[PDB]
């Protein structure tokens, strides 16, 4: 199964990634660029793009879009400024058409924040409830603990 | 491939394989065509998927060679930035 994992700068994709394939809460740099990995879970092989959202790395994500089966997006919800941006970036992201058929997860992410918007909020905010036309999924995760990684891990599988 | 302007639709299929080798070939194949005069733009966002970031010179040097001779035309995969896919990650 092929992934792209994708969100603005800072919302944890990086951090994701490696918690998933080494178990391991690295010390990420800004990625300029991607990492690609490949992880195993319950007999699938995901093979994830982590794409970098900075400005400039954002304007290249069209490059990753052929070929996608999943997208999961990635989000901060301890940053309510960039929310806005998030959902702009996301809403034209759905109109792709290499993108027309993948599934699509939400990560609300750094749930682990006090004031971390709920993922019921950040549904609302990204206006997920408005797709028709293909698979959803909104889970809250916590990449540092792992908590709700291999649940969206789980619903990916049954795209 | 010498010249041969209709092959643009095998060398999409040849340019992401999973063997680097073929990539290069058919990065290469697009070189050719046009550097004679042919047919390029279908291509553009799977040529220029595999090869962006990376260190391995081969697919980098190949990428680096199309950009000097027709970036300008060829907007599918690149389209128009500041910082477009034949520089963002050529940092």
């Amino acid at each position: 199964m092929r992934i792209l994992m994708v969100g603005l700068d800072g919302a944890g994709k990086t951090t994701v990634l490696y918690k998933l394939k080494l178990g391991e809460v690295i010390t990420t740099i800004p990625t300029i660029g991607f990492n690609v990995e490949t992880v195993q879970y319950k007999n699938i092989s995901f093979t994830v793009w982590d794409v970098g959202g900075q400005d400039r790395i954002r304007s290249l994500w069209r490059h990753y879009y052929r070929n996608t089966e999943g997208v999961i997006f990635v989000v901060d919800s301890n940053d309510r400024s960039r929310i806005g941006e998030a959902r702009e970036v996301m809403q034209r992201m759905l109109n792709e058409d290499e993108l027309r058929n993948a599934a699509w997860l939400v990560f609300a992410n750094k749930q682990d924040l006090p004031e971390a918007m709920s993922a019921a909020e950040i549904t609302e905010k990204l206006g997920l409830h408005s797709i028709r036309n293909r698979p959803w999924f909104i889970q809250a995760t916590c990449a540092t603990s792992g908590e709700g990684l291999y649940e969206g891990l789980e619903w990916l599988s049954n795209s | 491939m010498d010249s041969e302007p209709p092959s643009e639709i095998s060398l999409k299929n040849d340019l992401e394989k999973g063997d680097v080798k073929s990539k290069t070939e058919a990065l290469k194949k697009v070189i050719i065509m046009i550097l004679n005069g042919e047919k390029l733009p279908g291509l553009l966002m799977t040529i220029i998927r595999f090869v962006l970031p990376l260190q391995d010179h081969t697919i980098k040097k190949l990428l680096l060679v199309f950009w000097e001779i027709v970036p300008k035309t060829t907007p599918d995969g690149r389209l128009l930035h500041e910082m477009i896919l034949v520089c963002d990650a050529y940092r």
